[PDB]
């Protein structure tokens, strides 16, 4: 009919709107996740290099 | 005379008939119009369940 078409749109909208969040959250998260265990890695190669300077020390 | 029975049924007979053309015309173009607005009416529905037709 009419208003039946429009409030489908409107439900669309929200559709379009809620999934496009959705992915781009998602999208950060992987990209903070892989920071943060890219920084672990930097942490644990700090931790050995101190290990051989104690042993030279 | 014999002539007055028949002129009065005559011209009874005129105006009915107008009348009844008259009525049975505008009858079938109400029908008519009911007919368009009923086709609308599905193809809205139609129109609708086409253009969804999940997405």
């Amino acid at each position: 009919m009419d208003a039946i078409k429009k409030k489908m749109q409107m439900l669309k909208l929200d559709k379009e709107n809620a999934l496009d969040r959705a992915e781009q959250a998602e999208a950060d998260k992987k990209a903070a996740e892989d920071r943060s265990k890219q920084l672990e890695d930097e942490l644990v190669s700090l931790q050995k290099k101190l290990k051989g300077t104690e042993d030279e020390l | 005379d014999k002539l007055k029975e028949a002129e009065t049924r005559a011209e009874f007979a005129e105006r009915s008939v107008t009348k009844l053309e008259k009525s049975i015309d505008d009858l079938e173009d109400e029908l008519y119009a009911q007919k368009l607005k009923y086709k609308a009416i599905s193809e809205e529905l139609d129109h609708a369940l086409n253009d969804m037709t999940s997405i």
